[PDB]
C-alpha cells in the first residue's frame, strides 16, 4: 500500500500513543454489539446477551489484544501484507468461514475507536493514512477466498 | 427495522449534537473527500480545497435534512420524498457512497461528543443512518 | 421503498407461481446449497443430499412464509415478526446469506415462468426479497 | 479456478447454444432496469428513462455485445485470467470509476438471463459451474483496486 513519508510519521505517531490493552477490548466489544451476527462465530465466549455484558465479558477483551497485534504485525511490514497475513487467511477462511465482509466492517470499528481516544488529534489527514492501512489489511487478510 | 429503544437513542444523541450540526456536517464532508477520493466525481463544479465555502454551506444543509429526518423518525419516506427524488432520479447516486459518508459521520460526532458515544448509542445511529440511506436511494412515488 | 406499481407486479407475478410454490421453494435451496456451498453451516442437522424429504418440507414452509409477505405487502413488520425473531435472535444469520437465498429464487422463478419474468417484474421481485431479507435480519421488538 | 473435466463439458456445452447476439444485450439491458445507478455511467447512450427505451435502445445492444464477448474470451483461458483482463482492470478503474461491487452484479444478471433461455436445461449442477466462472471473472477484472 502506497503510503507517504507524512502519512507514515502521522500513522506510526498516533499509533505510538496507542494504549495497546483496551483499544482491542474495545473494538471487537463494539463489533459484537453493532454487527450482532458476528456473535455467532464467538458464541463459546460465553455470556454476549446485553451490550455491558459484552464489554464486561473477559475473554473478549482477552481476544482482542491479540486481534490489535496482528494489525501491529501488520503496520510494521506494509510492503509486503500477503506474506504477513498467509496463516490468518487460511485460518479465518478454511476452518471459522468468516466471509470477508466482516473484514472491512472490524476495520471501520476500529478507526471509530480510535477516533474516540483520541479526540480533536485525529484530524482527516491522519484519518485518510488509515483508512488505507486499514483497507489493506482486510483486503490482504481475505485473499485465500480469490 | 428500528427498535423503540433505538428511536429514543437517536433522539437523545442527536438532541446533544444541536446547534453544532452545520460544523458537523461539513466536517463530515471533508473527511469523506479526502479518505475516498472518487467520491467528488458527484460534485464537479464545487471548489473542494481546504475550507470552502460552498462546502461548509452544503455541510449545513446535510446536517438538517438529517435533523428533520429525525423529528418524523415514524413516517419517514415522506418526510424525505424530494430528496429521494433528488438523490435517486436525477442524481444516481449509488448505494455504496452512502456508506462512506455514514462512516464519516460517525467518525466525527465520535470525536466530538466522546461521552454520548456508548456502544448503544454507536448501534442506534448506525441502524438509522442506514434507513436513511435506503430511502435516498430508491424511486418510489 | 416499494412503489405501487412495483406493489401490483410483485401481487400479479406471485399469484402466477401460485400452487407450485412448495417445488419452487426447495429447487431454491437445492441449488443455493449446490451453487455456495457454506450456506449449508445453518444446517448442521439436515440431510443435504440429492432429493431428500427434509429439504423438499423446508421449502415448502419458506415458500408459504413468502405468501404471506406478500398479502400484507404494506405492513410488513408486524406479519413477519416471528421470522425474525428466530433467524436474527436465535440463529444470527448474518445479512449475506439472504442475498444468495433470493438470487437463487430468482433464477429458480426464470427458469418456469419463462413469460411472466419481464424487467419489471425482475426489477419488483427483487426490490420485494430484498425488503424482507432487511425485517428477518434485524432486532425490533 | 478449479473446475472438473465434467463442469467445463456442461460449461462448454450450454454455452455453445448462446445465441451471441441477444444475450449480451439483455443482460447489460436488464442491468440497467433492475440496478437504476447504473444507468450514470451510460448516459452518452441517449433515452434510457422507461424499460422500453433499455431495451428498445441499439447501442445497449451494440455495447452488450462486446461485453459477452469478453466472457467469452475469459472463459477461453480460465488458468489466466488475471493476464487475460488486465487492460479492462485498468479501463474500469483508473478512467471510469466503477465500483467493484457492481461487476459480481453484472455477473449475476447474466446468469438470470441464460436460466430464462434456457429453461429447465439450466439444472443446479451447470448453475454451480456457471457461477464458479463469473465469480472469477468479476474477482480477476477488479483486482488493479487491490
Ligand atoms: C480484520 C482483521 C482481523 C484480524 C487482524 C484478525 C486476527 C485474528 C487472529 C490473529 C486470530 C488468532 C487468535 C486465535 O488463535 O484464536 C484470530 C482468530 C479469530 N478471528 Fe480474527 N481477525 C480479524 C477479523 C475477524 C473477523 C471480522 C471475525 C468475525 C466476524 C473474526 C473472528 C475470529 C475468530 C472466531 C477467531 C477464532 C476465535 C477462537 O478460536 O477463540 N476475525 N483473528
Ligand atoms: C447520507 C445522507 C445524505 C443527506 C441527508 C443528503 C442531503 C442532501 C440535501 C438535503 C441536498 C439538497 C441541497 C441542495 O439542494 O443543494 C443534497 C444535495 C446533494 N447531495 Fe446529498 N445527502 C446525503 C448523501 C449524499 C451522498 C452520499 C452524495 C454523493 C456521494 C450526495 C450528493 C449530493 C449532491 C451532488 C447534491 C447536489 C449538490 C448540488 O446541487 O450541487 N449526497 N444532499
Ligand atoms: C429469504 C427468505 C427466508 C424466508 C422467508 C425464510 C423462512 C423460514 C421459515 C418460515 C422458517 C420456519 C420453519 C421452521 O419453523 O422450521 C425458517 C427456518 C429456518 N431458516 Fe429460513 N427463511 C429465509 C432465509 C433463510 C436463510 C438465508 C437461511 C440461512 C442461510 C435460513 C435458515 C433457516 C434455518 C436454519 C431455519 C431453521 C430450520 C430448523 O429448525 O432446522 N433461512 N425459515
Ligand atoms: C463483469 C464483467 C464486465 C465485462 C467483462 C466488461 C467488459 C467491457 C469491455 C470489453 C469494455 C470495452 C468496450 C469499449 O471499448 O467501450 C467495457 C467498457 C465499459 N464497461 Fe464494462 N464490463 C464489465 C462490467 C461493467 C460494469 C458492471 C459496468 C457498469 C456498472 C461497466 C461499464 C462499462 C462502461 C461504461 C464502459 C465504457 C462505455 C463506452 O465507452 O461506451 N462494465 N466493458
Amino acid at each position: 500500500v502506497h503510503l507517504t513519508p507524512e502519512e507514515k510519521s502521522a500513522v506510526t505517531a498516533l499509533w505510538g500513543k496507542v494504549n495497546v490493552d483496551e483499544v482491542g477490548g474495545e473494538a471487537l466489544g463494539r463489533l459484537l454489539v453493532v454487527y450482532p451476527w458476528t456473535q455467532r462465530f464467538f458464541e463459546s465466549f460465553g455470556d454476549l446477551s446485553t451490550p455491558d455484558a459484552v464489554m464486561g465479558n473477559p475473554k473478549v477483551k482477552a481476544h482482542g489484544k491479540k486481534v490489535l497485534g496482528a494489525f501491529s504485525d501488520g503496520l510494521a511490514h506494509l510492503d509486503n501484507l500477503k506474506g504477513t497475513f498467509a496463516t490468518l487467511s487460511e485460518l479465518h477462511c478454511d476452518k471459522l468461514h468468516v466471509d470477508p465482509e466482516n473484514f472491512r466492517l472490524l476495520g471501520n470499528v476500529l478507526v471509530c475507536v480510535l477516533a474516540h481516544h483520541f479526540g480533536k488529534e485525529f484530524t482527516p489527514p491522519v484519518q485518510a493514512a488509515y483508512q488505507k492501512v486499514v483497507a489493506g489489511v482486510a483486503n490482504a487478510l481475505a485473499h485465500k477466498y480469490h | 427495522v428500528l427498535s423503540p429503544a433505538d428511536k429514543t437513542n437517536v433522539k437523545a444523541a442527536w438532541g446533544k449534537v444541536g446547534a453544532h450540526a452545520g460544523e458537523y456536517g461539513a466536517e463530515a464532508l471533508e473527511r469523506m473527500f479526502l479518505s475516498f477520493p472518487t467520491t467528488k466525481t458527484y460534485f464537479p463544479h464545487f471548489d473542494l480545497s481546504h475550507g470552502s465555502a460552498q462546502v461548509k454551506g452544503h455541510g449545513k444543509k446535510v446536517a438538517d435534512a438529517l435533523t428533520n429526518a429525525v423529528a418524523h423518525v415514524d413516517d419517514m419516506p415522506n418526510a424525505l420524498s424530494a430528496l429521494s427524488d433528488l438523490h435517486a432520479h436525477k442524481l444516481r447516486v449509488d448505494p455504496v457512497n452512502f456508506k462512506l459518508l455514514s462512516h464519516c459521520l460517525l467518525v466525527t460526532l465520535a470525536a466530538h461528543l466522546p461521552a454520548e458515544f456508548t456502544p448503544a448509542v454507536h448501534a442506534s445511529l448506525d441502524k438509522f443512518l442506514a434507513s436513511v440511506s435506503t430511502v435516498l436511494t430508491s424511486k418510489y412515488r
